[PDB]
RNA sequence: UUUAAAAAUUUUAAAAUAAUU
């Protein structure tokens, strides 16, 4: 899925689009290798599925590399997901997959 | 060969338990599986694992190979303890064939 | 309300008979263990009535 | 994302762990094997989860 | 790309799978040998380039 | 919580349990060497007087 | 006029379907029996759902 | 040797060793694009096949 | 043992086809290697899957 | 030339059977359900309901 | 410490949870004695020393 | 297996399902009698042998 | 590091967590 | 208490993975192996 | 005297992916 990802002023897909289409992750966010199966659904349900299983580590990694704010979000606590996910190109792939 | 390979895989999945011995329990030599977070001594892998799991602040649980192994042992205990599974076989013996 | 009063009754009546071994232990085995442990203590017991 | 869950217990098996049901899904193929043997194959009809109109 | 990483570790079976590497893959060998013997002295190596037209 | 939650092992036999859980603390002989310390303490206080 | 419209509206607002890969498994009994909305240690005052929802 | 020197981070990422990230993904995709067929068959030449 | 294969044999025609096209060694190898599986097992269904891929 | 049975046998008299209730295995279920209803009845056993 | 080493009792605070989860109480109600005692009691085998 | 092949009897839990589905249960409750037996009436390792 | 259990927010001392 | 881990250690060295912290590393390897003087001090010592 | 069952309909017309006759 990388070799068919770039082509011509280029336009590239972030891997998050492919994860949105259904392909299951491997080692994101400092978790254990090979935790996710492909039976994770595709789209919003699949995204929620693979996020909720990691959310605590998902936020402690964010707080462990700089990303911190004084806003107790009900989901991610104090880490500022709004800046990092934009940085890590998560929103970009997630909204480019839908086009 | 594939026979030995699938056999080793089946053993690696199904042999998650030590044995089935009939004896009174014992702290020292009663197959007491000792934890480390606290000095308690449990008498089963699943018991020790529920021990370690209840250690860990249930709200902050995330996926882990430890959790995978926990669920696999819990799952295979039931299949091991089913009665039809206990008493059953595919190949005939000399006496049954007779 | 009547529902809440009945639920409180249910919780109390279910809490009064809870299959716990701790009282039976404290009656039957705990003093035996204390008496088996006492003679080997470095600092002997010092009690009053 | 406002909803949290809790992974409590491994459900009982829904098929024998010695019965081949699909070639290639065996103990060598660990995850599909575990999913198939703990969920069980499809033999029912449950179409249209809210296709009401 | 995929096979450069080598074998894998199974979180369920607790061991590296025994799948032979590329050095036991006779289709790749036949592919390379046919491409060699067709190319010969020529510098270009592909026996034909697939294109849109 | 400890007084409401309490359970024994599956089929414990208390004689065997204590027979093989009480052995080490009595194989360890160190309470005999404290009586000599008590002797020396009393001897010292009397000599001081 | 029958079949009050609190169900068609949600069915039209949300797009949640059974993915392709689950077609071979028994997801129906998993929905019915093995995803429990009453949490493990009883009520919570947060997981309570109103009668008309 | 060639493919390793090109995209070792990508090998580590998809093989369950190093955490995945978009930067390694896009750099690997660059490596895929800026890459020629002669490079392909040379990489095949690098493989020491057994008997 | 009573459920062993009882359909008519597939030997003469198979060897005829294998001989008409020079693929007699391959046919003999398959016909030999297949007669060593006498237990409905994961390994035998994997053998069939591999032979047919 | 005799075979014992742990339940009563009674030959049918129609080769096109339709349902009926008169047999010991249904009377047993009726008795069990009646006593289940009884032990659910009083508030002496299930007060919080 | 040596009482923990010797004693056969084992405090598993899931008895309380399993007995409180069987309580019957409505949902259109702003109080719940089961949840209240589970919060006040907090069964956790962290420190039963 | 011989009895199963000779018997004109079939088994299907849909009968139990349809019988249970007619009782009215409250949506705002914590205990569902019809939905509990339907859960615990599915055999393990799905064998009806 | 000490983490909450209601929103997963992470802190750095037990009094802060409390 | 509900401790967490942060940052430094990463060496799985049984399956060559890298973790998020040395505490997580310790728990991970443990899972591998499991599945598969003041006078008051003087008086106290006394 | 308070609670609650809520509807399981279709064959859903077209456009893309995959499997087949
Ligand atoms: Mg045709
Ligand atoms: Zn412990
Ligand atoms: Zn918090
Ligand atoms: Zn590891």
């Amino acid at each position: 899925c990388c070799a068919f990802s770039r082509q011509r002023g280029y336009l590239q897909y972030p891997m998050w689009s492919f994860v949105y289409w259904g392909l299951p992750l491997v080692k994101v966010f400092g978790s254990d290798p090979w935790i996710f199966s492909w039976y994770m659904p595709t789209g919003d349900l699949g995204m929620y599925s693979w996020i909720s299983l990691i959310r605590p580590l998902m936020t402690r990694w964010m707080v462990a590399n700089g990303y911190v704010t004084d806003k107790c979000s009900p989901v991610f606590g104090n880490a500022d997901y709004r800046k990092c996910f934009n940085e890590l190109k998560l929103y970009q792939g997630y909204y480019m997959a839908q086009l | 060969p594939m026979s030995t390979r699938i056999a080793e895989a089946t053993s690696a999945i199904v042999s998650k338990h030590p044995a089935r011995v009939g004896l009174p329990p014992t702290a020292s030599s009663g197959h007491g599986y000792q934890c480390h977070v606290c000095s308690a001594v449990l008498f089963s892998p699943l018991d020790l694992d529920a021990h370690v799991a209840s250690h860990g602040l249930h709200g902050n649980m995330t996926l882990t190979s430890s959790e995978i192994q926990r669920h696999i042992t819990e799952f295979i205990s039931s299949w091991q303890n089913h009665p039809i599974v206990q008493v059953s076989a595919d190949v005939e013996n000399r006496k049954t064939a007779q | 309300t009547q529902s809440l009063v009945s639920s409180m009754r249910g919780t109390l009546g279910k809490l009064k008979l809870i299959k716990s071994m701790t009282p039976m232990y404290l009656q039957q085995l705990a003093p035996v263990e204390l008496a088996v442990i006492a003679p080997m203590l470095p600092f002997p017991p010092f009690q009053v009535p | 994302l406002l909803v949290k869950w809790r992974m409590c217990e491994a459900r009982e098996p829904s098929v024998d762990l010695r019965l081949p049901l699909c070639a290639g899904i065996d103990p060598l193929n660990s995850d599909p094997f575990l999913k198939m043997v703990s969920v069980g194959p499809m033999l029912q009809s449950t179409r249209k989860y809210f296709a009401q109109t | 790309v995929a096979e450069a990483g080598g074998s894998l570790y199974d979180p369920v079976l607790q061991k590296y799978d025994e799948i032979p590497g590329l050095s036991h893959n006779c289709p790749l060998w036949c592919f390379r040998e046919i491409c060699r013997h067709i190319s010969g002295p020529l510098p270009d190596r592909a026996p034909y380039l697939y294109l849109s037209a | 919580v400890a007084l409401l939650s309490g359970k024994y092992p599956p089929d414990l036999v208390t004689n065997v349990w204590y027979a093989d859980a009480i052995y080490p603390m009595y194989a360890d002989t160190e309470v005999f060497s404290n009586l000599q310390r008590d002797v020396i303490t009393c001897e010292a206080v009397q000599t001081l007087v | 006029m029958l079949q009050d419209v609190n169900t068609v509206q949600l069915a039209r607002v949300v797009n949640l379907a059974v993915p392709d890969t689950w077609m071979s498994l028994d997801f129906d009994t998993m929905f019915k029996h093995h995803v429990k909305l009453l949490p493990k240690d009883g009520r919570h005052l947060n997981t309570d759902i109103p009668p008309r929802m | 040797s060639m493919i390793l020197t090109q995209f070792g981070p990508f090998i580590e990422s998809i093989s369950g060793i190093t955490d995945q990230s978009n930067d390694v993904f896009e750099n690997a995709a660059k490596a895929f694009s800026m890459f020629t067929r002669s490079d392909v068959y040379k990489a095949l030449d690098e493989i020491p096949f057994s008997e | 043992t009573k459920y062993a294969r009882s359909a008519p044999s597939n030997d003469k025609k198979a060897r005829e086809l294998g001989e008409k096209y020079g693929l007699s060694s391959v046919v003999s190898e398959l016909r030999r290697r297949t007669k060593t599986y006498s237990k409905h097992d994961f390994t035998s269904v994997r053998y069939i899957r591999d032979a047919m891929a | 030339e005799v075979l014992l049975l742990p339940i009563d046998h009674q030959p049918a008299n129609v080769t096109t059977p339709t349902l009926d209730f008169t047999n010991e295995l249904t009377n047993w279920r009726a008795r069990v359900c009646e006593l289940m209803k009884n032990l659910v009845d009083n508030q002496r056993y299930q007060p919080g309901w | 410490v040596l009482l923990q080493r010797i004693s056969p009792l084992q405090i598993d605070p899931t008895i309380i949870s399993n007995t409180m989860s069987t309580v019957s109480e409505s949902t259109t109600q702003t109080l719940s004695p089961a949840s209240s005692i589970l919060g006040k009691l907090r069964p956790s085998n962290s420190d039963f020393s």
